């Protein structure tokens, strides 16, 4: 999992 | 929608700069893309909570982020120019300060002068905080992909209701109809400017290694992305005007 994913689906 | 932008806009991040420090240009580059990985954890955190992106799906998201990431932060470094040196210099953060001096030692200089003219155009235009968040989200959706994003319709959906937010916002007549074409002038102009700064952005990124230009996992998994897409012709700028 990216970190944009991350940032986006918290 | 001026009332959340307002709310969720991004507090300043310190560079973490020591000026007692060599201005070598491996230094500057590195602490300021250590900077804008920084920046970038804000951004998507105020992209998120935006009205009408959080019903994007999470991959369209992704794509105007991975494309518009270079003329958030132009625009964001503009705004800070202005807002505290009156575009006297390049604001990057308020430890980090650029003159002159320190635009010929980044072995950057005419981009920084690209940036700079931006300031000069909000001191010009006198922009307002709330002109510059609807601004913000424009550029946000100022780059597709040659075949469009996954939901085109609802993407296009959102876009048209920012520029009728930008039009809202300027007639607040004559003046207000001058104000969106100067406002919607200056958002194209971020497109030549962003070309020019990605183009130096991938030469150092192919060349982080030799040239000793460290990037943070943020910008190393955007650009990684970005960076195919740019150079093969996938990117589509929007334009207002042309
Ligand atoms: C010319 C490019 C464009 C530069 C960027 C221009 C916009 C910007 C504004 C900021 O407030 C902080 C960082 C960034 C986001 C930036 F200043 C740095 O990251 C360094 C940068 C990528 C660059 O200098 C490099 O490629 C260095 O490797």
């Amino acid at each position: 999992k990216s970190l944009l994913q991350q940032l986006l689906t918290e | 929608p001026v009332m959340v932008l307002e709310n969720i806009e991004p507090e300043i991040v310190y560079a973490g700069y020591d000026s007692s420090k060599p201005d070598t240009a491996e230094n500057l580059l590195s602490t300021l893309n250590r900077l804008a990985g920084k920046q970038m954890i804000q951004v998507v955190k105020w992209a998120k909570v935006l009205p009408g992106f959080k019903n994007l799906p999470l991959e369209d998201q992704i794509t105007l982020i991975q494309y518009s990431w270079m003329s958030l932060s132009s625009f964001a470094l503009s705004w800070r120019s202005y807002k505290h040196t009156n575009s006297q210099f390049l604001y990057f953060a308020p430890d980090l300060v650029f003159n002159e001096e320190k635009m010929h030692q980044s072995a950057m200089y005419e981009l920084c002068q690209g940036m700079h003219q931006i300031s000069l155009q909000f001191v010009r235009l006198q922009l307002t905080f709330e002109e510059y968040t609807i601004m913000k989200v424009l550029l946000l959706l100022s780059t597709i992909p040659k075949d469009g994003l996954k939901s085109q319709a609802a993407f296009e959906e959102m876009r048209t209701n920012y520029i009728k937010e930008l039009r809202k916002m300027v007639t607040k007549s004559g003046q207000s109809w001058q104000r969106f074409y100067q406002l919607t002038k200056l958002l194209d102009s971020m497109h030549d400017l962003v070309s020019d700064l990605l183009e130096f952005c991938f030469y150092t990124f192919r060349e982080s290694h030799a040239l000793k230009v460290e990037f943070p996992a943020m910008l190393v998994e955007i650009i990684s992305d970005q960076l195919p897409k740019v150079e093969s012709g996938n990117a589509k700028p929007l334009y207002f005007h042309r």
